[PDB]
């Protein structure tokens, strides 16, 4: 994981010792010898000429140990003339001493569907937030709440696709070129930093509002009428506001101690954990609830004299509804940690989140907003006043 | 005007057969619901039986029940009802009550002291 | 006996119908088959008022075009100010099953009433500016349907008790009680003299009284319904009512008989409230199916729509200058409609 | 603008007068208590007043269960026809409908009037929670003898004692038969139409059993969980 | 037995005109009021208190 | 969460490819091994000449 900053730096300083032996070592060339040089790649000496011992593999390089003894070499002629290999300006030169695309599909793969999916689900919450906004008789605190969830995963949506837009311009040709020279890049920038600190509150705030959904949908169920002007007032502060309780310091973290490029990679997995605990806790949390919610629902089928054969066909309606609309397709691989996933499993892992979570927000959508029999009836009764002008 | 009157009625040995004839005029006949309504001497009125508009819902006490039929004929706006094997507790004043709403299946009151939409009643 | 009188009242009846139908000879329907047609009329939501907890049960118009008086039934009386959608008053009720409104002809009182078979009368202009319950009028055995300010001091209610009453408010009696009716009293309405009213009840019947004499002077039949609710011609010589047989229909005093009958096959539901225009021409409905229609008087054709309600109307009434008009639906809102 | 801003200033105090009414609205239950006059909805009203004019017309029984503030409205003094007044209670939590088992002669009655409130249009999407009361009356009656319910309905003896029973200990077979018979007659008419809009919860109060402001508070919150679940389609 | 039977009697003695007189004294009131009334004709917004 | 693990992953990636386009430019390939001369690997990725 050495940043290419890194070996420019180490190759700097290799080009200032090579500049400095260039001049202070003393001239073994007595007449039309070998000429001391520098390809850009490795100092090069006055050898014997004649011969092809050279210089061993030089450092700065990526890769750095690997056969440390090995050396490229180099042959003089009969007077030292570096020897031209098939009629070139380059001198012969052979490199197979210090020689040190599987995760390239996996991840373009993974970029297309989540990508398809987040697009989707943009257009699909547009949508539906158009739908729930327009129709004043759908204005309860429930539809409030559906329209906080919906605001979050656009706001989720958007973050995601900035935060691609941004990593293929941090590595463009431009850049890469830039850094070549020495000058400051884009990875140096400000913005480039606030992009991924942007995207990481869309994400804890979209799991938040989550666990916003599964609470109050509990505190429905269980507890009595509380006071909404109150109470979604708290749900709102919850949802938008207690992600910035451990995002902003990761922030922070992420400026004093580990900085690297733009807050992109997790070196340090215990400055990650500041991300994935309280993410981990909603989940949990959010998993209770719906346990809870599933075994109201299997108690309510299981009376009134109703259970005659549909106990499971409604409560797998019901289960699978109630599944988008919290994060419980994510508690599947939740407690499969980061650092404990490599392999196939770190893979498979991805795309399971990745995909589920991208085509979320279109389920969601679909199931609290288009399939939905108050939004129906509404558009119904709109056609009807329509109808007779 | 809302007016029912009934016909029939009278003295027989227990054990025979009475027709019951209402009609019916001043509404949409078609469009309702009639039940029949009877009150013994010395009690309070006691609902009988109830035909729905389309008659296919019909309905009848357990005091009568298989035994009590009835018939509708919305072309002519007139019900008949047809009894047989007369008890000595079946008699009574019965009136050929009309639910008040149309176009529905409930309807309220249909056994009040005072109903406005109920016949003067023929004694049996 | 007495069946020979019972007999004889039919026949003294029937005679009244035969001379009622000699006394008829033309329909309105030939006659109004002249007139250049009203047409389609749009009308627009211009405002709505909201804050009401419950379904509205009633409403009244002030006698200025601008105060709006509404009861509901979380237990609350609202005044507005149409104009600019501010609550005037906020007064609560003792009972919380309020079923009919009522505002003074002189903006100084306000009655209300419904299941606690009591009418209540407020004062809106107090010494401390707070309003107050002046008076409480018992003696109904039933539930109050609807009850009209005849004057500031002189009120009279229908109940669900057959029957109605003339109060005093300054003792809360029973000076003159109009008894006939063979059913619940649901609504009544009062002549732009303030001499005779009109109630329809439920035995499908409307009958017209004298506040004066005390007794009624003649009965309206024709209807197959409860008559949910009843107006009165600008003019006073006629009265429209609303039944539940999804009919409204025209009748005349002077004439006495069925004037016509304004009816239609696509709607089904009921009558909830009605109320004619200033100059008489438009005849506007309430139905239970969440949309109240507007009828020439004349030509018996529909001319508009007012849907823009979620809910069941039950209280609609046109202003006294006839600027605007009000409906208040059980889905806890007022709208004024221009 | 000084009487306009006046104006408005009366109107923003009324919005938060209206506020504050609306939580406590918001908070309590409304139910409406129904029944024949030999009933003992009486006994009950009274019973659970203490467990927490002339012409009335109606009533109130502010009882309160772990703080939930029930509402119990009972009619009064107004006519024999319900049909019109009974529109008021379209929205309430609950309709408690009271009926004397023991009656063997009025029982049909009440049976019709049951029906009647479950099929009208106005309450179709309005619960149920029935109390056959008078069961020590009942509980007498039959081994008294002298009864012979079977006359008045003639499906008593083409009738068993359902499986679901749960009779209480020490009692006789022939009172559970009987209890659960007229229950199911109930029940007959209870699952004949509302689909799932609307439910009925039976009940075997006694004379004076206290736990019946336990029941009505468990059936309520049956009843609004239902409604909470119906609105988010899991139902 | 009596209080019906009275009123019944006073309601035989009537003075019922025709209806075609009572129908034109109608349509009279109407076409006379018809100019004055907002709902019929649509008011301009100038003079309308409902903006 | 997974969108984390993911940019880190890619991040990662696409700086090794970097460095490795960096060495590959000092070596020169277009130039280096033109008749088969030991090819480095560094030349078979795509990025500026």
């Amino acid at each position: 994981t050495v940043s290419l900053w890194e070996t420019v730096q180490k190759w700097r300083e290799y080009r200032r010792q090579c500049q400095r032996s260039l001049t202070e070592d003393p001239p073994p060339a007595t007449d039309l010898f070998c000429n001391r040089t520098f390809d850009e790649y490795a100092c090069w000496p006055d050898g014997e000429p004649g011969s092809f011992v050279n210089v061993s593999c030089p450092w700065y390089l990526p890769w750095a140990s690997s056969v440390p003894q090995g050396h490229v070499y180099r042959f003089c002629t009969a007077e030292g003339l570096w020897l031209q290999k098939d009629n070139s300006s380059l001198p012969w030169r052979d490199l197979s001493e210090c020689e040190e695309s599987s995760p390239e599909e996996q991840l373009l793969f993974l970029y297309i569907i989540y990508t398809v999916g987040y697009a989707l689900s943009f257009s699909a919450l547009v949508i539906a937030s158009a739908i729930l906004l327009g129709f004043r008789h759908l204005h309860c605190t429930r539809n409030y709440i559906h329209l906080n969830l919906f605001a979050s995963f656009i706001l989720r949506a958007l973050s995601v696709f900035i935060k691609d837009a941004a990593l293929k311009w941090m590595y463009s040709t431009a850049a890469q070129q830039h850094q070549w020279d020495g000058l400051l890049s884009y990875q140096d920038s400000l913005s480039c930093r606030l992009v991924f600190l942007l995207m990481q509150y869309c994400v804890a705030a979209n799991y938040y509002w989550l666990l916003v959904e599964g609470v109050y949908l509990y505190t429905l169920l269980a507890f009595s009428v509380l006071s909404e002007q109150w109470i979604f007032r708290l749900y709102v502060s919850i949802g938008w506001g207690v992600p910035l309780l451990f995002v902003v310091p990761w922030g922070i973290v992420k400026y004093l101690y580990e900085d690297e490029g733009c807050w992109t990679r997790n070196s340090n997995m215990n400055y990650w954990l500041i991300i994935r605990l309280p993410i981990l806790f909603a989940i949990g949390v959010n998993f209770l609830i719906f346990v809870r919610v599933i075994c109201i629902v299997v108690s309510k089928l299981k009376a009134n004299l109703m259970c005659k054969t549909d106990i499971k066909c409604r409560l797998a309606k019901s289960t699978l509804t109630l599944i988008p609309l919290l994060g419980t397709h994510e508690v599947i691989f939740a407690f499969v940690m980061d650092e404990h996933a490599r392999g196939t499993l770190r893979f498979i892992k991805l795309f399971t989140e990745l995909s589920f979570t991208s085509f979320q927000g279109l389920m969601v959508a679909i199931l609290y907003c288009f399939v939905n029999n108050e939004v129906q009836l509404e558009f119904r009764k709109s056609w009807e006043r329509w109808r007779l002008e | 005007q809302v007016q029912l009157q009934e016909s029939g009625g009278g003295l027989v040995q227990p054990g025979g057969s009475l027709r019951l004839s209402c009609a019916a005029s001043g509404f949409t006949f078609s469009n309702y619901k009639m039940n029949w309504v009877r009150q013994a001497p010395g009690k309070g009125l006691e609902w009988v039986s109830d035909i729905s508009q389309s008659g296919a819902s019909i309905s009848y006490t357990g005091s009568v029940k298989g035994r009590f039929t009835i018939s509708r004929d919305n072309a002519k706006n007139t019900l008949y009802l047809q009894m047989n094997s007369l008890k000595p507790e079946d008699t009574a004043v019965y009136y050929c009550a009309r639910c008040p709403a149309p176009f529905t299946r409930d309807c309220f009151d249909v056994t009040s002291t005072t109903y406005a939409y109920r016949g003067q009643g023929t004694q049996v | 006996e007495l069946d020979q009188l019972r007999q004889e009242a039919e026949q003294l009846k029937n005679q009244i119908r035969d001379a009622r139908k000699a006394c008829a000879d033309a329909t309105l329907s030939q006659i109004t088959n002249n007139i250049d047609p009203v047409g389609r009329i749009q009308m627009r939501t211009r405002r709505t008022l909201r804050g009401h907890l419950a379904k509205i049960y009633a409403m009244h118009w002030g006698t200025d075009s601008r105060l709006l008086v509404s009861a509901s039934q979380d237990g609350k009386l609202i005044i507005w100010d149409s104009y600019t959608t501010n609550k005037v008053h906020a007064i609560p009720l003792r009972s919380s099953w309020v079923m009919t409104c009522a505002y003074a002809p002189s903006g100084n009182y306000v009655a209300c009433g419904g299941l606690d078979n009591i009418c209540s009368i407020y004062n809106l202009k107090t010494r401390e500016g707070n309003v107050r319950v002046s008076r409480e009028l018992a003696g109904h055995t039933g539930y109050l349907s609807c009850c009209r300010f005849l004057d500031d001091n002189q009120i009279v209610t229908s109940s669900g008790d057959t029957t109605c009453a003339l109060w005093d408010i300054e003792t809360g009696q029973q000076t003159t009680t109009f008894t006939g009716h063979t059913g619940d009293v649901m609504s009544l309405s009062l002549a732009p003299d303030t001499r005779l009213f009109v109630s329809g009840a439920c035995d499908a019947s409307a009958k017209l009284w004298d506040v004066r004499e005390g007794m009624c002077r003649q009965t309206f039949t024709g209807h197959e319904s409860d008559i949910n609710a009843i107006c009165f011609f600008p003019n006073g010589n006629a009265f429209a009512t609303g039944s539940d047989d999804a009919t409204c229909r025209l009748f005349d005093l002077r004439a006495d008989q069925e004037l016509m009958t304004y009816s239609h096959d696509n709607i089904i539901c009921g009558i909830t409230s009605v109320s004619f225009s200033k100059s008489g021409r438009l005849l506007l409905a309430g139905y239970d199916d969440f949309n109240c229609n507007v009828w020439d008087a004349l030509k018996a054709d529909r001319a508009g729509v007012l849907a823009g309600h979620d809910n069941r109307v039950s209280c609609l009434g046109v202003t006294d200058d006839g600027m605007a008009v009000a409906t208040g639906s059980w889905d806890s809102f007022l709208k004024i409609w221009n | 603008s000084a009487e306009d801003k006046a104006a408005v200033e009366r109107s923003k105090m009324i919005e938060k007068q209206l506020q504050k009414d609306k939580q406590v609205y918001r908070a309590t239950h409304r139910l409406l208590l129904l029944g024949a006059d030999n009933s003992g909805k009486s006994t009950i009203v009274k019973q659970m007043r203490i467990y927490h004019v002339k012409t009335s017309g109606i009533f109130e029984t502010k009882f309160q269960v772990d703080k939930v503030n029930f509402h119990m409205f009972d009619v009064g003094a107004q006519r024999d026809e319900r049909r019109k007044w009974i529109q008021c209670f379209n929205d309430v939590t609950a309709i408690i409908f009271v009926v004397d088992s023991s009656d063997y002669n009025r029982l049909q009655e009440a049976l019709n009037d049951f029906k009647s409130i479950w099929n009208n249009r106005w309450l179709r999407t309005i619960s149920v929670i029935l109390f056959l009361n008078k069961q020590d009356l009942l509980a007498e009656k039959v081994l008294a003898g002298k009864s012979k319910i079977e006359d008045y309905f003639p499906e008593f003896a083409r009738y068993t004692t359902p499986e679901d029973a749960t009779p209480e200990p020490g009692e006789d077979p022939r009172v559970t038969r009987a209890k659960y018979f007229i229950r199911d007659e109930f029940l007959r008419i209870s699952t004949a139409s509302g689909d799932g809009r609307h439910y009925c919860y039976p009940h075997f109060t006694c004379s004076v059993d206290t736990e019946n402001a336990r029941r009505i508070f468990n059936d309520c919150r049956d009843i609004i969980q239902r409604m909470h679940l119906r609105q988010y389609e899991l139902l | 037995a009596r209080k019906l039977v009275e009123q019944l009697k006073m309601e035989a003695n009537i003075d019922r005109i025709k209806v075609s007189k009572a129908a034109a004294d109608l349509m009279a009131y109407c076409e006379a009021h018809a100019k004055e009334d907002p709902l019929l004709t649509p008011v301009p917004a100038s003079e309308n208190p409902f903006r | 969460h997974a969108e984390g693990t993911f940019t880190s992953d890619v991040s990662s990636y696409l700086e090794g490819q970097a460095a490795k386009c960096f060495i590959a430019w000092l070596i020169n390939c277009p130039g280096e091994c033109v008749p088969g001369s030991a090819c480095p690997d560094v030349c078979t990725n795509t990025c500026p000449l």
